[PDB]
C-alpha cells in the first residue's frame, strides 16, 4: 500500500463518525486528554463556584512553516481570546526586544469584540480549565531536521511603576504606571524541565493551574499590546513585548505558559500542523446571544480536583505526537 | 498509549493515600 | 433533623438567604477558614420610595461597601447608556467610611461580603397601582481600563493612562431569560450569593467619587454608564452578582412602596479606631454551611413576590 | 495510619510558630493544594540594634519580599505622621531582586508568604535599662487610590491619576485592646499568620522605590506616612498582617538588643535564572495541618517574652 | 412560605457532598 | 517553654475536632 508508510510517522490528527462526579471526570479529560475528545466544553470546574457560566472550549488548527536557521518561539499564555504568541530569533540569539505576535482562536471578534473598547461587552470575567497544545509535523523524512523544547514560564500579570517627565513651563514628572508581565526573560531559557527531542516527533503538553484556587479575573479593555500603546518595554519593566494586531489583550489566566521552542537549521524543511486547546468559563452577560447558552459550573468534586494534581505531578513535562 | 489511558493508569494505581 | 452545621454555620445561611424572617439577622460571618479580627456589620436601608410615573427605575443592588444601591430613571423603553446611576447610600456612612474619600480606610482596611438581599413592598392600593417589577442578576467585575491621553505641549505628548472601570453595565439594557416579571404590587424579594469559589478580602479604596474616577471620560474608560456617588464615595465592589431591579411605573399610577436592603459585610477593623472594640473573630471553617450555601442557591428563584421572603 | 498530618504538613506548622526552635527550619513549603513548582526561601535578619534614648521607635514587621521589617523614630508620646517607614532588608536582596529594580522580577516572578516572626533579645545590663516593649499587630491592604494632578499646559491639563498605595497605617499610632506591653528586658516574640482564606500567589512589582512611588505626594495616595525602600526596593505586600513592634526608651536609658526577623517565603522561580535549579515542588494539601494552623493560631497570644520563644 | 421554610425542604431534601 | 511545647500542648489538648 502506498501510504500505510510515511502516513503513522507524522501524525494524524482527529477520526469522526474511580468514584468521581461526571462533570469532574469529564474536567479530567479535558484538562489532560483534549485531542482524544471532540465533545462538548466539559461543564467546566468541579470546584465550589455554582454560578451560571458559560463552558467554551477553544480550538486553533493552523498550519505553519518555520523558517531555516531560526529558533522560533510558540509561547501558549493562557490569555482569554488569543491561541498563542509566535516570534523567530537567529539560531543563537535572544528574544530580547524581540515582539510576540499573536495567533488568535477562531470567532475572537464575536466574543471580545473588534476593539477592546468593547471586549467585556459579550463577557465580564473568566477562569481557566485547561490549555493544551501539540504541533503535528508533516513534513518528509528526508527534508527535515531540527528540535522540539518543551518547558514552562510562570509568567504573571503586574502592574509597574515609570516615572514619566512631561515638557512644560517648567518641566514635570508624573508618577506613572502600566500593566506589564513578569518572567518574559524565561524566552531565552531551557530549564531543567524540558522536553528536547527530534522535530519529527513533534510534541504535545499541557498545564494546570499554578494557583490554589480557580479564580474569576475581569476582561480587560482598551489593551492593544502587553505594555500598552505609548509605554516602551523599558518603561513598563518588562523584557520584549507582546502584540495583538485583530484582536487584544484580554486578561491572564492562571496557568502556567507553555513554551515550544522550535529549531530549524539552515537548509531544513520543517513543516508542522499546530493545535492549541482551551476551556475557559466565562460569566455571561446577560446582553450577549450566548447567554441563552449559559449552564451552572458543575458541583464540587473534591475528589476530582485530587486526581487533577496527582495526575498532574506524575505527567511528562511533554510528550511525543504519538502519545497524546 | 493516548494521554486518557496514560492518565486512567495513574489515576487508577491508587489516586489515595 | 439531620443539620449538623455549626451554630454560626447554619446562622450564616439565615443570614444570606433568610433575612428578614428572624428577630435579629443570626449575624456571624463567613464559616470559612480565615478566623482572623473582623469587625462584622448589618446593613439595612429601610426606605419609602415612590416611583416617578413615566418612567422605569433601575434599582442597581450591588456589592460596594458603604451604598446600598445605585438608581437612575429612563423614559419607559429608553435605555440607560449615559443615564448616570447615583448612589443611595446605607445608613452611617460618614461613621464609617468619613465624610471626604481621603479618611475611607480610617476604620476599616478590607471588606468581604456574607449576604446581599433588596425587598420592595408596596404601599399603593387596589385603586392606584400599575406598573411592573422585573429582577435578574447581572455579573458586574472591576477592572484596570487602558486608554492614550494626549497633553497639549510643544509637541503634543501622548499619555499612557489607567482607570479603575466596571465591567458589564451594558447588561443595564437587557432583560435575559433568567428573570422575575411580575405586577407591581407583587414587590419583589431576592437575594444574591458569592462570586466566586473562596470569599477573599477586598482593600478599601480612597479618592474615589465616581467610578471612572473624576476627570475621566465614560469613553477613556470604556465604560456604558457612569456610577456616582455624592459624599459617600466608592469604597470598592465586592464579590456578589448585582440584583437588577426596574420597576415600570405607567403615567397616571401611584406606586409607592417600601424599598429594603439589606447587606452583612466583614471588615477589617483598623487598630486605630474607636470600633475595633466591637471586633470579633470570623466563625471556624464549617464545610456543611459551605455546602448547604450552594445547594440552597442553586435550587433557588431569581426573585419571589413579597409573601415569600 | 489511614491519615495523620503529612511530614511536610507538621513541618509547616514548626516553620510558622515555633522557627527558632529546631536545628533548622523545618520549612517544606505550604500544605495547600498546589502542587507547582516553587523556590522556598527562608529568610532571617540577625541584627544588633541599639535603641535611641527619648524615643519611640516602631519596628514594623510587614510582609515585603525582599524587606525585614520598617524602622522608624518619634517622641515618646508623638505621632509617626510625617514620618516615614525606612526599610531594614533581610539580608542579600542584590541576589535575588536585583541591583535596580527593573530586573526584580529576573530570578523570581512572583512570591506567597508562609511565615513571619520577630523576636527583639535585649542584651542591656539590668542596671542599664528602662523602657518597654509593645507588640499589636496591623492588617495592612495594597490599594490603587485616586487622585488629579492639574499640568501646567496653556489651559492647565487636569490628569485623572492613580497610585499604589498601603492601607491602614494609621495603626501606627495606636494601642489596640489585642496588645502585648512588658519590660524592655523581657523582649519578645511574634509571628503573623495568614489573613485569607487561601495562600494565593503575588506578582512581583517592579520600579517601586517607595510605597507612595516617586513624584506621587503622601496625601495624593491618600496615606498616613510613606514607606521608603532605599537600594532595595518595594517588591509587594504579602497575605499577612504587619507584626507591630514598639520599643518606647526614655532619656538615659540605654535599651540595646538582637534584633531578629524570619520569614519562609515561596517564591515561582523564573526559568531563565541560575537559582530555578534548587527548586522543588510545594508540598501536597494537608486539610489536617492547615486545621491545626487556624486553631493552634487562634490560641496562641499576640507576643512572648523572648524566652518562650 | 417564608423564604427560610424554602431553604429548610432543600436542605431537608438531600446533600450527598 | 519553648514555643513548639506550647503549640504542641494546644493541638494535644484536642485538634481532632474536625477537618473535610
Amino acid at each position: 500500500r502506498r501510504r500505510a508508510a510515511p502516513r503513522q510517522q507524522q501524525r494524524q490528527q482527529s477520526n469522526r463518525a474511580l468514584k468521581m462526579s461526571a462533570p469532574g471526570l469529564d474536567f479530567l479529560k479535558c484538562a489532560f486528554a483534549s485531542p482524544d475528545f471532540s465533545t462538548d466544553p466539559g461543564k467546566g470546574i468541579p470546584d465550589k463556584f455554582q454560578g451560571l457560566v458559560l463552558p467554551k472550549k477553544h480550538c486553533l488548527t493552523q498550519s505553519i512553516t518555520f523558517t531555516p536557521g531560526k529558533q522560533t518561539m510558540l509561547l501558549v499564555a493562557p490569555i482569554p481570546g488569543i491561541a498563542c504568541l509566535k516570534a523567530e530569533a537567529n539560531v543563537g540569539a535572544s528574544f530580547s526586544g524581540v515582539p510576540l505576535a499573536s495567533v488568535e482562536f477562531p470567532g475572537f471578534d464575536q466574543l471580545f469584540g473588534t476593539s477592546a473598547t468593547d471586549t467585556a461587552a459579550n463577557v465580564t470575567a473568566f477562569r481557566y480549565a485547561s490549555m493544551a497544545a501539540g504541533v503535528y509535523p508533516t513534513s518528509n523524512l528526508m527534508q527535515f531536521a531540527g528540535s522540539i523544547q518543551v518547558y514552562k514560564i510562570p509568567l504573571k500579570q503586574v502592574l509597574n511603576s515609570y516615572s514619566q517627565t512631561v515638557a512644560t513651563v517648567p518641566p514635570t514628572n508624573l508618577a506613572q504606571n502600566t500593566i506589564a508581565i513578569d518572567g518574559l526573560e524565561a524566552l531565552d531559557a531551557l530549564p531543567n524541565n524540558n522536553y528536547s527531542g527530534s522535530f519529527i516527533e513533534g510534541c504535545y503538553s499541557q498545564s494546570v493551574c499554578n494557583e490554589p484556587e480557580f479564580e474569576f479575573h475581569p476582561i480587560m479593555e482598551g489593551y492593544a499590546s502587553v505594555p500598552p500603546a505609548n509605554v516602551t518595554n523599558a518603561q513598563a519593566s518588562m523584557f520584549t513585548n507582546l502584540t495583538f494586531s485583530g484582536a487584544r489583550y484580554t486578561g491572564l489566566g492562571d496557568m502556567d505558559a507553555i513554551a515550544i521552542l522550535v529549531t530549524t537549521p539552515t537548509g531544513a524543511v520543517n513543516t508542522a500542523v499546530l493545535k492549541v486547546w482551551a476551556c475557559v468559563e466565562y460569566r455571561p452577560n446577560p446582553n450577549s446571544t450566548l447567554y441563552e447558552f449559559a449552564r451552572e459550573s458543575p458541583a464540587n468534586d473534591e475528589y476530582a480536583l485530587a486526581a487533577y494534581r496527582k495526575i498532574a505531578r506524575d505527567i511528562p513535562i511533554a510528550v511525543a505526537c504519538k502519545d497524546n | 498509549a493516548t494521554f486518557w489511558e496514560r492518565v486512567r493508569s495513574i489515576l487508577k494505581s491508587g489516586l489515595n493515600f
